[PDB]
């Protein structure tokens, strides 16, 4: 009754927040891959290393 | 006959020296590192994970 377009405009920041937040997740994800290549590659980099430590 | 075999053989020797001695210029640094990566050769692997 008092908050009408109040809440309209609640409504298009909660619209920009899922945008944000759709882009949050979605990066945090490619982060995520990037981060496990990237991962176990030094992983296994070490492993080779901690095998046969070289001279 | 003895002229061409001369000539061409001159220059046969020639190209080979030639050959020799830029590989010189550009492999004779190899032992150094064949002696070192000789020395870093001990490798063995038991995937203790696997």
């Amino acid at each position: 009754n008092a908050f009408e377009p109040a809440f309209a405009e609640l409504a298009d920041a909660v619209a920009d927040l899922e945008a944000n937040m759709m882009h949050f997740q979605l990066m945090h994800e490619s982060l995520a891959r990037f981060s496990e290549s990237f991962a176990s590659f030094l992983y296994g980099l070490n492993m080779n290393a901690f095998c046969v430590d070289f001279p | 006959s003895y002229a061409d075999c001369v000539c061409s053989l001159r220059t046969s020797l020639a190209f080979l020296e030639s050959s020799v001695a830029t590989l010189d210029n550009g492999v004779q640094d190899f032992p150094r590192l064949c002696h070192v990566l000789r020395t870093v050769r001990h490798y063995e692997l038991i995937p203790q994970t696997t």
